[PDB]
C-alpha cells in the first residue's frame, strides 16, 4: 500500500528499460530486501532479482538492482527484452507473502524486420506535421488526391484544390515552392487522436490502380511520477512551447467516468475544496509556470493535466502535459490544529512544524490573498523585516525550536479571518496553513487605553489575569524588528492580579509598543498591547 | 470492509465494519463486522530466547483489543480540555503474541574472552536495531 | 629467496568480543637480520617492535611488526600503509588495507536432529549453517540454557566460497552432540554467529524438543465477547 | 456508555442513550453531552443526582444520564459522546464515543490464518 | 541428508539441502549430488574438507556438503540424491535422498473457542 510506481511500462525488442519504485524512507525499510518478482499463474510469485545478492538465471548478464537510501528510491534495469517478458510484476518490500508491495504491468511488441518500405512522422499532439507524396509532372495537370481508408477502400472525401473532408473541418492548408518540382506538402495544426493512420496520397493519377503507404504516429504524453504524503505539498512544472505563449492556460483533474474537472485557469476560476490552498505563479520568457497544492489529502491522488485552450477546458485539439500522483499517508510530518480561534482584540499562537535536518533555514509567514490567481504577501522574516501596517502587533519566535516555531498576532479585528501560510527556506519544503477564525467574546488579560506620559515624572501601568494563569509564567517586554525580549522592572505584586512596570525617566528614547504575556517556559501564549507616547 | 475500527500490532488482530442499507423496508438494514486473526506457530511464550515451549494457547478479548488510550481534546463552552479515552490501561505489562516490525529487540549473552566475561548484546530482529 | 611484503587485518574476535586491535606487517626474504624500521602513516603510538624471526624452509629469517590501538580508525573508514627500508631490493616496498565495503549480512539457520538418531538413544547432533555473507570472517559458539559451552566440544569447519548466482559470497558450518536424555528432559540449545555485517554484531537461533519436527501441533485460539460494543 | 434498546429503534422515532458512572468516593461529579465534536445545549437531557450504592465494605457512589435524539441520524451514522468529569481521575476528564458501527452488529466474519513464515505481523 | 528450514521457503529463490557424514576411521572420502538420475556437475555444490571430530573413544572424521536447487523445481516435486564413497562401506556407496514432503508434519489439531 505505501509502494508506488509506474503502473504501465512499453519499449521494444533488443531495448532497454529502467523502473523505479518508491518506499516511506524509514530506517527499517532502508535495511530490509527489495526484490523484482513475476506474479505468474498457479500461485506463486517467484522471484527474479533481489537486493541480497540473488541473480536469476534468466536474468543472467541482463539485469542489475542498486537501491538509493537517501532518495527512498531503488531502480531495476532489464537490458535485451523479448516477447517472452510480456506480463505482470511487482515490485516490494520484505517479505512475497505479506503485501508490500506494488503491481507493474509490462507490454513489448515486435519491431519491423526486411519490411523497410515505410515513411514515418513522428509528433506530440496539439503540433504540425507534413506528409510528403511523390509529386510527378508527367502527371501535370491532375489532382493531387489523398484518400483515407476505412477497410480496403479508399474512400474520395478529400480532394487537393479547395475540397475537404467534412471531418477535417478549418484546418488543412498547403504551400507553393514546388511549381514545376517534386515539392509540395500538407500541413496539419492541433492533431486529433482520430487523424492516425496511413492514407492513401498521391500526386496526380494514371488509371491502373496505383498506391503509396506513408503512415504517421501521434502520441499521448508520459506522466511525471510525484511522491507526496498527507499535509504537504506539492509543485508541478508546466513547460508547453512558445507557439501557445499567449493562450489561455489551464490545469484540471482526471477522473473515473471520462470527466475532466477543473481545478485552476488563467481566466479567474477555482473549485470550491481548494479555497485558501493553491497558488499560480506569472509566466516567464519562454511560456512554464508553477502551481502549488498544499495540505494534501488521502483524495488527491490521481493523474492530472496541465494544457492550453481558448477558453480554458479539456478539448481535442489542445496540447497537454501529464503528472501521476500518490499520497502516502504513513507519513512522518506531524499532525497540527487546522483552525485556531480568538476574539476581537485577543491573540493567537501557532505551530508551524519544519525538518530538523534543515534547521539553518530562514522563515517566512504569508496571508493568502486570493484576488487575481493566488499571492503570498510576506509579512514578517526571519532576518527581522515586518510589514508597514502590521506594526507593534507581529513576531516570529524560535522558541521551542527543534521542529517547530512561533508567531504572534495580536489586535485582532474581525476581518483578519483567513488563511495564513508558512513557508521555510531549504530543500524539502512543506507548506502548512492554519485557519484564523474570529468568534464573539472578552479577552482575558486586561490593560487600559492608550497610555500617555507625563513630562518630568514616572508612569505605571497595570495588567491582570485570570486563576487559571496562576500557574503560568508572566513577562513584560518592548516591541522592536527582531522581535520583543523581556525586560527585568516588573514585579508581579499579587499572587492572582496585576502584573505591572514603570519607566524611570520620560524621555523619547523607549516610545514603542509593549505587551503582557503569559508563557509555559518554552510555549508561549496570550498577550495584549498597549502604545506609549510622550507628550 | 470500509471502515477500520481497530488494527492492532502487539496481538496482530484487524477489525473492520460497514453498513450496508436497503431502501425496501426500512426498518431493517445489516451491519457487518470483520475479524483477521493471525497465528504465529513458532514464537515463544515470554520473548526471550530460553523461556518456555512455543505457546499453544492464544486469547482475544474485544474490549482489550478496542482500547484507546491516547489522550484527546475537547471543546466544551471555549475551553480546551484533555480527557483520556478508556477506563482500563494502568500502566509494559502487556504479553505480546508477535514482534513489531517497527521496533527492535535485543537479549543479552554472557561469554568469555580467555580472562572474565563480558556481557555481550545480541540482536534478535536484525532488520530493525540498525543504528541509526 | 627473494623478499616479499604482506599486510594483514585485524582480528575478528578482538574486534567484536575484545579491547585493543593491533595491525601488523610482515617481510620474508630476509637473510639474517637488518635495520628495517617500519613508516605507518598514522602514528599515534607506532610501538612497532619486531621480536625474533621465525625460520623457514631449510632456514631463512622472516621478521614483522604490531601497531596497537585500531578501533575507531578501522571502523571508522581510514586507510594505514606499511613500508620498510631494507638490503635486498633495488626500492623500499609497500603495502596498503582498508576495511572493506560492499558487503552482506549472513543468513543463519539452525537444523533440528534427524529422526532416525532419537531411536538409538545415545547422542544427537545440531547443525549451524550460515550463508551468504561477503567478508570471510566468522565466529561461532554454542550455548546450553544461557551458559557458554567450552570449545572443545564442538567442531567448526572454515569458511568457503560458495557456487555463483551473482555476488561472490562465503558459507560455513558447525555440530554438537548432547546427551539424548536432555533433549527430551525439554533444554534448549542455541547458536551464535558474529559477523562484520550484522548490526550488533551477534545473533541468535534457538531450537528445542517442540519446535522443529514435532510431529504434533496443536493450537487453541479462544475469541472471548465478538459482539460487545467495540470502542 | 449503553447503546439504544433494539425494541425502541424498531418505532423510528427517537431513541435513547444511557451514561452511567460508578465507584466513586467524593460526593460530586459533572455529566455533559456532545453531538459529533459539538456539545449539545444542557436542556436536552436529563441528569439525576449522586447516591451511595449498596456496601461492598467501602462506601462509594453512583450516578446516571439520559439523552434522546432522533432515529433518522443514529442510522445514518453520526456519533455522540458523554464526558464526565472527577477529583480523582489524573487528567480530571475522561470520555466514551459510540456509534451505530461499535454496537451490537447482526453480521460477524471470523477469519483465522496460521502462519509458519514469521512472527513479525507487518 | 536434512530438509530445508522454513523461513527459506518463504523468499520463492533458492532452497538449500544439507548432507553431513560422521564417525569414520580412515580420513578419505567422497561426496556426489544428482537429481533424479541425472548426476549434477561438480561447479554446482561446495563441499568442505575432513576435520576431526572431538571424542574420548577413538579418533573419528567428518564432513559436510550443501546444494541449493531452484524453488520452481522444488515445488514440482523433483527428487534429490547425496552418495557418500568409503573404503570401510561393504557396497562402497551409500545413498539418501528427499522431496517436498517428509518434513510436513502428521496430525495438526486446531480449535476456536466462540466464549
Ligand atoms: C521475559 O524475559 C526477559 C529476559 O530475561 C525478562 O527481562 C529481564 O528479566 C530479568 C530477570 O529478572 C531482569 O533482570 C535484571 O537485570 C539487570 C540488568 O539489566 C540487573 O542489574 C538486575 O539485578 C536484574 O537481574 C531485567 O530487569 C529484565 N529486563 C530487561 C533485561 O530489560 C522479562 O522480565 C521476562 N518477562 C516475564 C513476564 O517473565
Ligand atoms: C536519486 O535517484 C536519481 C534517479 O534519477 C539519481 O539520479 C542519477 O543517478 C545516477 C546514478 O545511478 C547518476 O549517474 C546521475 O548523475 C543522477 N542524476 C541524474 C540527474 O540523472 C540520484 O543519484 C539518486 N540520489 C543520490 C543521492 O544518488
Ligand atoms: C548495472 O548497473 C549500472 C548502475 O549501477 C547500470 O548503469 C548498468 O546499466 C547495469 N548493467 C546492465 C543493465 O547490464
Ligand atoms: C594500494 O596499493 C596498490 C598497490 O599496492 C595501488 O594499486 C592502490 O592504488 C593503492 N590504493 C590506495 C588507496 O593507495
Amino acid at each position: 500500500s505505501p509502494i508506488f510506481g509506474p503502473e504501465e511500462v512499453n519499449s521494444v525488442e533488443g531495448n532497454s528499460v529502467s523502473i523505479t519504485c518508491y518506499y516511506p524512507p524509514t530506517s527499517v525499510n532502508r535495511h530490509t530486501r527489495k526484490y523484482w518478482c513475476r506474479q505468474g499463474a498457479r500461485g506463486g510469485c517467484i522471484t527474479l532479482i533481489s537486493s541480497e545478492g540473488y541473480v536469476s538465471s534468466k536474468y543472467a548478464g541482463r539485469a542489475n538492482l542498486t537501491n538509493f537510501p537517501e532518495n527512498g528510491t531503488f531502480v531495476v534495469n532489464i537490458a535485451q527484452l523479448s516477447q517472452d517478458d510480456s506480463g505482470r510484476y511487482k515490485c516490494g518490500l520484505g517479505i512475497n507473502s505479506r503485501g508490500l508491495s506494488f503491481d507493474v504491468s509490462l507490454e513489448v511488441s515486435q519491431g519491423p524486420g526486411l519490411l523497410n518500405d515505410t515513411k514515418v512522422y513522428t509528433v506530440d499532439l496539439g503540433r504540425t506535421v507534413t506528409i510528403n507524396c511523390p509529386f510527378k509532372t508527367e502527371n501535370a495537370q491532375k489532382r493531387k488526391s489523398l484518400y483515407k481508408q476505412i477497410g480496403l477502400y479508399p474512400v474520395l472525401v478529400i480532394d487537393s484544390s479547395g475540397y475537404v473532408n467534412p471531418n477535417y473541418t478549418g484546418r488543412i492548408r498547403l504551400d507553393i515552392q514546388g511549381t514545376g518540382q517534386l515539392l509540395f506538402s500538407v500541413v496539419i495544426n492541433q492533431l486529433r487522436l482520430s487523424d492516425a493512420g496511413q492514407y492513401l496520397c498521391q500526386a496526380g493519377d494514371d488509371s491502373n490502380s496505383n498506391k503509396k503507404n506513408a503512415d504517421l504516429q501521434v502520441l499521448k504524453p508520459e506522466p511525471e511520477l510525484v511522491y507526496e504524503d498527507l499535509r504537504g505539498s506539492v509543485t508541478f512544472h508546466c513547460a508547453l512551447g512558445p507557439e501557445v505563449a499567449n493562450v489561455a492556460k489551464f490545469l484540471c483533474r482526471q477522473s473515473s467516468g471520462e470527466n475532466c474537472d477543473v481545478v485552476v485557469n488563467t481566466l479567474g476560476k477555482r473549485a470550491p475544496a481548494f479555497e485558501g490552498r493553491i497558488l499560480l505563479n506569472p509566466q516567464d520568457k519562454d511560456g512554464s509556470f508553477s502551481v502549488v497544492i498544499t495540505g494534501l489529502r488521502k483524495e488527491d491522488a490521481g493523474r492530472y493535466l496541465c494544457g492550453a485552450h481558448s477558453d480554458g477546458q479539456l478539448q481535442e485539439g489542445s496540447p497537454i502535459q501529464a503528472w501521476q500522483l500518490f499520497v502516502n499517508e504513513e507519513s512522518t510530518i506531524p499532525r497540527s490544529p487546522t483552525v485556531v480561534k480568538g476574539v476581537a482584540g485577543g491573540s493567537v499562537a501557532v505551530l508551524c512544524p519544519y525538518n530538523r535536518k534543515e534547521s539553518k533555514s530562514i522563515k517566512y509567514w504569508c496571508l493568502w490573498e486570493g484576488a487575481q490567481n493566488g499571492r503570498c504577501p510576506l509579512l514578517v522574516d526571519s532576518e527581522g523585516w515586518v510589514k508597514a501596517q502590521y506594526e507593534g502587533r507581529l513576531s516570529l519566535l524560535e522558541e521551542p525550536g527543534n521542529g517547530t516555531f512561533t508567531v504572534i498576532l495580536n489586535q485582532l479585528t474581525s476581518r483578519d479571518a483567513g488563511f495564513y501560510w508558512c513557508l521555510t527556506n531549504g530543500d524539502t519544503l512543506w507548506r502548512t496553513t492554519v485557519e484564523i477564525k474570529i468568534i464573539e467574546g472578552e479577552p482575558n488579560l486586561k490593560v487600559p487605553g492608550n497610555v500617555t506620559a507625563v513630562l518630568g515624572e514616572t508612569l505605571k501601568v497595570p495588567c491582570h489575569f485570570p486563576c487559571k494563569f496562576s500557574s503560568y509564567e508572566k513577562y513584560w517586554c518592548k516591541w522592536n524588528n527582531t522581535g520583543c525580549q523581556a525586560l527585568p522592572f516588573v514585579n508581579c505584586d499579587e499572587n492572582s492580579r496585576l502584573v505591572s512596570l514603570t519607566l524611570n525617566l520620560v524621555t523619547r528614547a523607549d516610545e514603542g509598543w509593549y505587551w503582557c504575556g503569559v508563557k509555559q517556559g518554552h510555549f508561549y501564549g496570550e498577550t495584549a498591547a498597549v502604545y506609549v507616547a510622550v507628550e | 470492509e470500509r471502515i477500520v475500527l481497530v488494527d492492532n500490532k502487539c496481538k496482530c488482530a484487524r477489525i473492520t465494519s460497514r453498513i450496508i442499507r436497503s431502501s425496501e423496508d426500512p426498518n431493517e438494514d445489516i451491519v457487518e463486522r470483520n475479524i483477521r486473526i493471525i497465528v504465529p506457530l513458532n514464537n515463544r511464550e515470554n520473548i526471550s530466547d530460553p523461556t518456555s515451549p512455543l505457546r499453544t494457547r492464544f486469547v482475544y478479548h474485544l474490549s482489550d483489543l478496542c482500547k484507546k488510550c491516547d489522550p484527546t481534546e475537547v471543546e466544551l463552552d471555549n475551553q480546551i480540555v484533555t480527557a483520556t479515552q478508556s477506563n482500563i490501561c494502568d500502566e509494559a505489562t502487556e504479553t505480546c503474541y508477535t514482534y513489531d516490525r517497527n521496533k527492535c529487540y535485543t537479549a543479552v549473552v554472557p561469554l568469555v574472552y580467555g580472562g572474565e566475561t563480558k556481557m555481550v548484546e545480541t540482536a534478535l530482529t536484525p532488520d530493525a536495531c540498525y543504528p541509526d | 629467496c627473494h623478499p616479499r611484503l604482506s599486510l594483514h587485518r585485524p582480528a575478528l574476535e578482538d574486534l567484536l568480543l575484545g579491547s585493543e586491535a593491533n595491525l601488523t606487517c610482515t617481510l620474508t626474504g630476509l637473510r639474517d637480520a637488518s635495520g628495517a624500521t617500519f613508516t605507518w602513516t598514522p602514528s599515534s603510538g607506532k610501538s612497532a617492535v619486531q621480536g625474533p624471526p621465525e625460520r623457514d624452509l631449510c632456514g631463512c629469517y622472516s621478521v614483522s611488526s604490531v601497531l596497537p590501538g585500531c578501533a575507531q580508525p578501522w571502523n571508522h573508514g581510514e586507510t594505514f600503509t606499511c613500508t620498510a627500508a631494507h638490503p635486498e631490493l633495488k626500492t623500499p616496498l609497500t603495502a596498503n588495507i582498508t576495511k572493506s565495503g560492499n558487503t552482506f549480512r549472513p543468513e543463519v539457520h539452525l537444523l533440528p536432529p534427524p529422526s532416525e538418531e532419537l531411536a538409538l538413544n545415545e547422542l544427537v547432533t545440531l547443525t549451524c549453517l550460515a550463508r551468504g555473507f561477503s567478508p570471510k570472517d566468522v565466529l561461532v559458539r554454542w550455548l546450553q540454557g544461557s551458559q557458554e559451552l567450552p570449545r572443545e566440544k564442538y567442531l567448526t569447519w572454515a569458511s568457503r566460497q560458495e557456487p555463483s548466482q551473482g555476488t561472490t559470497t562465503y558459507a560455513v558450518t558447525s555440530i554438537l552432540r548432547v546427551a539424548a536424555e536432555d533433549w527430551k528432559k525439554g533444554e534448549t540449545f542455541s547458536c551464535m554467529v558474529g559477523h562484520e555485517a550484522l548490526p550488533l554484531a551477534f545473533t541468535q537461533k534457538t531450537i528445542d524438543r517442540l519446535a522443529g519436527k514435532p510431529t504434533h501441533i496443536n493450537v487453541s485460539v479462544v475469541m472471548a465477547e465478538a459482539d460487545g460494543t467495540c470502542y
